[PDB]
């Protein structure tokens, strides 16, 4: 089971040094032809290769970033590390750990990717989200189906993860991309079920914010007169 | 170092039809026997996934409706028959020299029957009101095409400021789009007014779809 797992500081002050770690399993970095390295994707942009280190201890660097990059590895502990010096806002990105294969034909390709770690370079302050349950309008002439909602405001930095009934309620979900407004993020999610499903059955918004380390559940209940 | 230009930037193709993506290299990227070009698929909220290596070699497990071709400076990814789950951004990258680089990507979207948005409005939760905030949310779900206008009206007069919107990426199962309008006021201002309305204008109808509630009324 080939796995790549990125870990990073989540956010970082400008001018500081970013340290990224990638833990992997399902293969050894002693194996010939195998390398592990880094590719970053700035929000809503394309891909930029950063560096790779091989079983050889040979290490490839992106020429432009070369001066700012240091890649290393701990083979015995299945980890490779990347350091980026004097970080700037242009380093704000999701950083992917990827396995590289040195081809039988020569050449290279990235056959396994980690899920990524988001990094924000910001002076701004960390803030936990407020989570708000959104039940339908009182007295609404209910139709064949009902839409419930979940509002997540006032948090920083990205990311936030949101599920309904802890993933088990997966269908009919629309989780909307976060939007930054005044150094705070706002995210929302929609879920639609049949009128026979809700409020009959319990529906719960699950929201988690790593940077503040908060897990919050908000059950969606019909509005009272409050 | 090598630059790669993908085109088009964006592609909309009917179901079961053929989607074709091209990738120009600033210099040749192939020997007499192999071309060193790779293709990746990135679905929204996901890491890139390897489809094609060495121009035409399909990675293990990838559906045969994906195919790659080309050589030298020109390469092509083909998707036929295009399916709903294939909505994604597609990237090429070379392995001819360090630095490895990527193309800018091509967003492939499914073209489908027009559809009207399902519109739902939501007063501020009492929990938010308790803390002094008041957000009115409006969901416009499962419509097509992605272009849509949202208007907020408070007691008849339209409001534009304090709104922020966010679009879903094309749904991988029904190829629709959704979006979310949030009007944020203070509790103070919210209580001074009665009727709150979000109006959705969409090609699907000449008439906007409108949802309303009156504060503290039911």
């Amino acid at each position: 089971e080939v796995k790549l797992q990125e870990s990073g500081p989540g956010k970082l002050q400008p001018s500081q040094t970013l340290s990224l770690t990638c833990s992997f399993s399902g293969f050894s970095l002693t194996t010939s032809g195998i390398g592990v390295g880094w590719i970053r994707q700035p929000s809503g942009k394309g891909l930029e290769w950063l560096a790779h280190i091989w079983w050889s201890a040979s290490k490839y660097y992106n020429t432009a970033l070369k001066s700012r990059l240091t890649i290393s590895k701990d083979t015995s502990n299945n980890q490779v590390f990347l350091k980026i010096a004097s970080v700037d806002t242009a380093d704000t990105a999701t950083y992917y750990c990827a396995r590289a294969y040195y081809g039988n034909y020569g050449g290279y390709y990235f056959d396994y990717w980690g899920q990524g770690t988001t990094l924000t370079v910001s002076s701004a302050k960390t803030t936990a989200p407020s989570v708000y349950p959104l039940a339908p309008v009182c007295g609404d002439t209910t139709g064949s189906s009902v839409t419930l909602g979940c509002l997540v405001k006032g948090y920083f930095p990205e990311p936030v993860t949101l599920t309904w009934n802890s993933g088990s309620l997966s269908s009919g979900v629309h989780t909307f991309p976060a939007v930054l407004q005044s150094d705070l993020y706002t995210l929302s999610s929609s879920v639609t079920v049949t009128s026979s499903t809700w409020p009959s059955q319990s529906i719960t918004c699950n929201v988690a914010h790593p940077a503040s380390s908060t897990k919050v559940d908000k059950k969606i209940e019909p509005r009272g007169p409050t | 170092d090598i630059v790669m230009t993908q085109s088009p930037a964006s592609l909309a193709v009917s179901l079961g039809q053929r989607a074709t993506i091209s990738c120009r290299a600033s210099q040749s990227v192939s020997t007499s026997s192999y071309s060193y070009m790779n293709w990746y698929q990135q679905k929204p909220g996901q890491p890139p996934k390897l489809l094609i290596k060495y121009a035409s070699n399909l990675e293990s497990g990838v559906p045969a409706r994906f195919s790659g071709s080309g050589s030298g400076t020109d390469f092509t990814l083909n998707i036929h028959p295009l399916e709903e789950e294939d909505t994604a951004t597609y990237y090429c990258q070379h392995s001819w020299e360090i630095p490895w680089t990527f193309g800018g990507g091509t967003k492939v979207e499914i073209k489908r029957a027009d559809a009207a948005p399902t519109v739902s409005i939501f007063p501020p939760s009492s929990e938010q009101l308790t803390s002094g905030g008041a957000s009115v949310v409006c969901f416009l779900n499962n419509f097509y095409p992605k272009d849509i206008n949202v208007k907020w009206k408070i007691d008849g007069s339209e409001r534009q400021n304090g709104v922020l919107n966010s679009w879903t990426d094309q749904d991988s199962k029904d190829s629709t789009y959704s979006m979310s309008s949030t009007l944020t006021l203070t509790k103070d201002e919210y209580e001074r007014h009665n009727s709150y309305t979000c109006e959705a204008t969409h090609k699907t109808s000449t008439s906007p779809i409108v949802k309303s509630f009156n504060r503290n009324e039911c």
